[PDB]
């Protein structure tokens, strides 16, 4: 009758595409491409002029939808993945852009973990997305999210970034057009995350275990390949470098806090007759996600904070199974957002249409009354 | 040995100390010990790594902050063992924990092994000469003067509501929930992230602390204030930059009374308040009603006490005269309290001295307390 | 032909008529969802109900409907209703007739709403109300007997002779299982094993039908658990963590032999016994102290007859021979003799039908049940 759009914005990438077909039709970045100016702007921002935002959102979806779906959303219904805890102001903007200026039938301000949990086909899972700006966890049981028990660092792309920014300008060996390091004061954020994509390799439990150790008073520095630039400047990149930048990740001491921790804090919060079902399906999503030899260093690490005696009073013997998903770690949200959308017309019923929007005046974000 | 006795006051929150037969607390700082994030090579012996009180609140960027106490139960027994050595130290008191007994204070129907184990740290560790535990309910009361009357309170860990008429504390109708200033912080900085000025560390979380201290109001009607726009009101940062609150300055306080936003069940404040009245006997009910005192740092919020007459209208008899009663000084007034207390000539008899402790153990001191 | 439905305040228990135990069997609850704005995937049940409360119980607000024997919410109880008749039984209301049963000394209001819920909303054929310890006689055979039948909604005393119930003397008691449960969970919050929500209420509740026993003597019991640590058994929950309790086991159904630690004033399941059988004309007391029937899960405690035997002979005179009769299905008894009395061909002339109710209305029940 009508295959409904789908949606899954961020500040780093956007899937996008149809409800019902296997996966997104394509993925273009966040960030926008406008006549005059120096550097690309990115269109998902936080904190910022209503009017601007608004603009830049008509801006983002009038290069989408010509180029991604080849049509007009105005004969069908939208599903906008929008995560949980993504600002309300933010979701507003979203709300008036879609129904103001474009004017689409209905739209959806949806969960992304309750429908990365609807690929799975489970009913009850914790779950983990590793995005760009933060990685946030959030335990499912039985279809509900449950709220209060949750966790987010600020330690996903972002600070992986920012890292590797500091650590290449403290040890920097560019070519000449040899020696000279720290000439340019900064780099571009398309080509640090082609470096991260390709160069940087995930430790082993016990090789991080070995580099924190080297941090605070050198085994396995190897293996170091340069990577090539623009404009006759080839700089040598070391081995030991990308993997200090993926440690801090995994980084414990002084914080009490890590990406495997969070989890086990997301678990600590939940009851007790939940518990074992969350510990069991363990679902990881997200971009950080995406990077090779992730979910061993990851359930290892989980597992060595376990039998840390201040877990053990309250955890103890669990069975950490990860039940991996049918599409890619990163298009895991954008795939249960499909699957919600596309099979039924009755479930598009309980969402947001543009009569109800007009009248009333908002979405009902997850708020009192 | 009978010289002047110590009044510590516990809490999760704050931890407040000096001395007997004085007006206020002239000792009152925050609960937790702080370490450096950046820590040394060693993970043992730590040196000018350790900072209580207001070095600690000085230097909040510096140190990863860490709560001992949860929930008016004590977690980590080595820091609450530090903040007592500190407490007695030169650093604050300047005074040997040999001379003086003891007065400490806890939450109602807490775990006795922890008890056991207090008990323990000042008999042993620190060489007390008689110690004595005591509820916040009675001392409140001794505070304000009267004998009869409800103490709804609300500190950082804990709320309960104990029901005492003409000195009569009854067991059975005391209420509590695991929902209090913590609690209430750790939502506001839920809804700053869904305002977008996200926080994560442990120093960052005092600022949470400091915007709810300072910038929050209870409506009385929150479907009125919910279908409102609201208006975004400013703060300032310790560092600078400003951050619009909207809604999340009234929205968070709302727990209190509705822990349905959650997602763990509670009673919430009005209900414990209806719920211990409603327990106790028929004919002390009207008297209790009458007699409501207030205590504890969550009970300060704007339009909290408007809000929790309403409530008690809605779920009470009518033509009932309410009186929710609060002094001046309610931080302080469970201090006072065991201020009052210790300055009594009864405070010899009920106290737990070393040489019984050493006969009997931990069944002397569960006698003691009631 | 018959329906038989023991509407328990815990288990509600339901069959059919002639037979040996009973098909549906599982607990009165409602668990309804922690209501926030954000969504829920692929569908799901507004409210659950029975032992899909109990699966996904973590979430869900289980509140009973009955409360003491008493139904406090009728759209709950309609619900679970309509789940004995439909989901379990696989059977409509309107061919069977349905037999039901109240606890004693209950409120007159309640048979009639209950009656009229019958007929009215479900369109039954034919009903009729029993007490539960006339059928807890009649499953155990004897026509002579005082029965002291004990749930988790009401523990009271009905005795008969040659089938002959005396009403005046029958003594409804306010102590039960629900209040052996809470009493459990508080004395656990007091060793340091903290229990508030709902979820944990049913945990508990296992806990209890597990470790716990009735203690020949208390005073030996608590000397020998200061002792010794051999009766300090553990339990391991649903989650993996596992904990161990030692004198919790025989002080939780001690609270039946000695109300005043739940503050109730009342007497205990022993002399409450004994106070109606003296309440009967003196004729008949020896056939009452040798027929001292048991029945309900709150008798289910091991050593619970050999108390009673205790404490009934210790109040009564030397010269009498006490015996109590406690079978191995005493937990289903109120079912086997409701199954029984719809079996029997005299019971076919006792129903109510659907002409005699719109002619009377709900006060015809009354004349019927006794």
């Amino acid at each position: 009758e009508k295959t409904a759009v789908v949606i899954d914005l961020g500040e780093a990438f956007t899937k996008c595409g149809f409800a019902g077909e296997t996966g997104p039709r394509c993925i273009i970045p966040s960030v926008i491409k406008k006549a005059g100016m120096p550097k690309p702007i990115k269109v998902v921002q936080y904190n910022i002029n209503t009017e601007e935002l608004y603009s830049y959102l008509k801006e983002f979806i009038h290069i989408l939808y010509f180029r991604h779906l080849l049509v007009n959303p105005r004969d069908r219904r939208v599903v906008v993945i929008e995560s949980v805890l993504c600002p309300s102001h933010f979701r507003e903007t979203l709300t008036r852009v879609l129904f103001k200026y474009f004017e689409v039938p209905s739209v959806l301000l949806a969960p992304s973990h309750l429908m990365a949990l609807l690929t799975l086909g489970i009913n009850s899972a914790m779950v983990l997305d590793c995005g760009y700006r933060e990685s946030l966890v959030l335990p499912i049981y039985e279809g509900i999210p449950v709220l209060n028990c949750w966790g987010a660092l600020p330690l996903g792309g972002k600070a992986l970034h920012k890292e590797l920014e500091t650590q290449l300008l403290e040890q920097c060996t560019v070519d000449t057009g040899q020696s000279l390091p720290s000439v340019m004061g900064s780099i571009p954020e398309g080509v640090l995350e082609d470096i991260k994509v390709r160069t940087c390799f995930v430790s082993d439990l016990t090789r991080g275990l070995k580099i924190q150790a080297a941090k605070f008073n050198r085994p396995s520095p190897p293996p170091n390949v340069d990577y090539p630039l623009d404009g006759e400047k080839i700089l040598h990149v070391l081995g030991s470098i990308r993997d200090s930048v993926v440690e801090i990740l995994f980084e414990q001491d002084n914080e009490e806090k890590s990406v495997a921790t969070l989890i086990l804090d997301s678990l600590m919060q939940c009851p007790i007759d939940t518990r074992k079902q969350l510990a069991e399906n363990l679902v990881i999503i997200g971009g950080t996600s995406m990077l090779p030899g992730f979910l061993h260093r990851l359930l290892a690490e989980i597992r060595y904070l376990v039998e840390k005696p201040k877990y053990k009073k309250t955890l103890g013997t669990k069975t950490f199974r990860i039940h991996t998903p049918p599409a890619k770690a990163n298009c895991v949200a954008w795939l249960g957002g499909a699957i919600f959308g596309a099979l039924q017309d009755i479930l598009g019923s309980r969402s947001v249409s543009k009569e109800y929007y007009n009248q009333t005046g908002r979405i009902p974000d997850w708020c009192s009354l | 040995i009978a010289n002047q006795p110590v009044v510590i006051d516990n809490g999760s929150g704050v931890i407040k100390a000096g001395f007997a037969g004085d007006q206020i607390p002239k000792y009152c700082f925050p609960n937790y010990v702080g370490r450096p994030k950046h820590v040394r090579v060693m993970a043992g012996a730590l040196e000018g790594d350790i900072f209580i009180g207001p070095k600690a609140e000085e230097h909040r960027g510096l140190l990863s902050i860490r709560y001992p106490m949860e929930h008016g139960i004590v977690k980590d027994w080595n820091d609450m063992e530090r903040i007592w050595q500190y407490v007695y130290s030169k650093e604050q008191l300047q005074t040997f924990s040999e001379e003086h007994p003891v007065l400490l204070t806890e939450a109602p129907l807490n775990p006795r092994k922890n008890r056991e184990r207090a008990a323990e740290v000042f008999f042993e560790t620190f060489n007390v000469p008689a110690l004595f535990i005591s509820m916040q309910a009675v001392l409140s009361l001794y505070a304000t003067g009267r004998t009869t009357g409800v103490v709804l309170d609300s500190g950082d860990g804990v709320t309960h509501a104990v029901p005492i008429y003409e000195g009569f504390a009854m067991p059975h109708s005391i209420m509590r929930i695991d929902i209090a200033g913590r609690d209430v912080s750790r939502f506001l900085r839920l809804y700053l992230r869904k305002e977008g000025y996200d926080f994560h560390s442990s120093s960052e979380f005092e600022i949470v602390k400091a915007i709810k201290e300072r910038a929050c109001y209870l409506s009385i009607n929150p479907q009125k204030d919910e279908t409102l726009e609201t208006e975004k009101a400013q703060y300032y940062l310790p560092d600078g930059s400003t951050i619009e609150i909207g809604p999340s300055r009234f929205r968070a306080p709302e727990l209190l009374f509705r822990p349905d936003l959650i997602g763990e069940e509670s009673e919430g404040i009005h209900e414990v308040l209806v719920f211990a009245i409603q327990k106790s006997d028929m004919d002390l009910r009207r008297t209790l009603f009458s007699n409501i005192v207030l205590s504890g740092g969550s009970t300060l919020f704007k339009g909290f006490g408007d809000r929790l007459l309403s409530e008690v209208k809605k779920l009470a008899p009518k033509d009932v005269k309410i009186r929710i009663s609060a002094p001046q000084e309610r931080l302080y007034s469970t201090w006072i309290g065991g201020s009052i207390l210790a300055s009594l000539d009864t405070f010899k008899k009920m106290w737990v001295s070393k040489k019984e402790y050493e006969e009997d153990g931990a069944r002397s001191i569960h006698r003691k307390t009631f | 032909a018959a329906l038989v439905v023991d509407n328990g305040s815990g288990m509600c228990k339901a069959g059919f008529a002639g037979d040996d135990a009973p098909r549906a069997v599982f607990p009165s609850i409602v668990g309804r969802p922690r209501h926030q704005g954000v969504m829920v995937g692929m569908g799901q049940k507004d409210s659950y109900v029975g032992d899909e409360a109990q699966s996904k119980r973590g979430i869900l607000t289980l509140k009973y409907p009955i409360e003491h024997g008493i139904v406090t919410n009728w759209d709950d109880m309609e619900k679970i209703w309509h789940h004995t008749f439909y989901n379990e039984l696989r059977v409509a209301p309107e061919e069977h007739p349905v037999l039901l049963t109240e606890a004693p000394l209950n409120p007159k209001a309640n048979r009639e709403k209950m009656t009229q819920i019958m007929f009215e909303t479900f369109n039954t054929p034919a009903m009729y109300v029993a007490i539960q310890a006339v059928l807890s006689l009649y499953a155990s055979g004897r026509t002579t007997g005082i029965v002291m039948d004990s749930g988790d909604g009401v523990t009271h005393t009905v005795p008969i002779y040659e089938g002959y119930a005396l009403p005046h003397a029958i003594l409804r008691l306010d102590l039960a299982g629900r209040d052996l449960t809470d009493y459990l969970m508080k004395i656990l919050t007091e060793r340091g094993y903290s229990f508030t929500t709902t979820a944990e209420r049913e945990i508990v509740r296992d806990i209890k039908e597990k470790l716990c026993y009735v203690a020949l003597d208390f005073e030996q019991e608590m000397a020998t658990a200061a002792s010794s640590s051999s009766l300090e058994k553990s339990y391991e929950l649903p989650d993996g963590q596992v904990i161990t309790i030692g004198n919790e086991r025989f002080r939780c159904p001690e609270a039946l032999f000695q109300p005043s630690f739940l503050g109730m004033e009342s007497c205990g399941i022993h002399e409450t016994t004994f106070n109606s059988i003296m309440k009967c004309d003196v004729d008949i007391r020896k056939d009452l102290y040798a027929n001292t029937v048991l029945s309900g899960g709150t008798t289910m405690y091991p050593g619970i007859a050999d108390r009673m035997q205790k404490e009934i002979t210790a109040l009564a005179p030397s010269t009498m021979k006490i015996k109590i009769i406690a079978p191995p299905e005493r937990k289903y008894s109120v079912w086997i003799g409701g199954s029984i009395l719809a079996s029997l061909s005299t019971f076919q002339q006792m129903w109510i039908s659907k002409q005699e109710y719109d002619e009377s209305g709900p006060s015809i029940v009354h004349r019927k049940c006794f």
